[PDB]
RNA sequence: CCGGCGCGCG
DNA sequence: TCGCGTCTCTCTAAAATTGCAGTCCCGCGCGCCGTAGGAC
DNA sequence: GTCCTAGGACTGCAATTTTAGAGAGACGCGA
């Protein structure tokens, strides 16, 4: 409603999507945390990508 | 509110009494924009 | 030299 | 002489369940049992 | 004896199964 041709679309989905990885990645990794388990960021990265 | 029935045809002739039985009837023989202007998103984003 | 059923090991 | 809610359906827009489709660790060993049915 | 012999568990999703919304042609009663 703010923004129209692409911005419209461009915007909210990039803003949908950094917003949904970040926590996505916060999520996963909270619950091996919870259990000690120790894997890199990086081999979730590639997995919410 | 058979005369609701004549908006589905021409409506011809019909009104007093009995024509609108009819033919009623007998219908069924037949059967400001701001597009392309970068700038002004550029500014609504800040 | 094909599949089912049962019992097991890590 | 028509007019009026309206009798009797009437046809479809919009959810509300509901019956499938799909799937459900890996790798080994051993044994048993099939292959049935019927007029001669 | 046998010789040929013919009933989990969860998710996904389109498919009913209504519920409803309006609605109209012919109408029995009525102005």
């Amino acid at each position: 409603r703010i923004l129209g041709i692409p911005w419209g679309f461009l915007i909210g989905a990039e803003l949908t999507i950094v917003q949904s990885r970040i926590s996505l990645v916060n999520k996963i990794q909270k619950v091996y945390r919870s259990q000690g388990v120790q894997i890199h960021n990086r081999h979730i990265e590639i997995i919410v990508r | 509110e058979l005369k609701e029935e004549l908006e589905a045809q021409g409506l011809p002739i019909d009104g007093t009494r009995n024509v609108l039985y009819q033919r009623v009837q007998k219908a069924r023989r037949i059967n400001k924009l701001h597009e392309g202007d970068t700038e002004f998103w550029k500014r609504r984003f800040l």
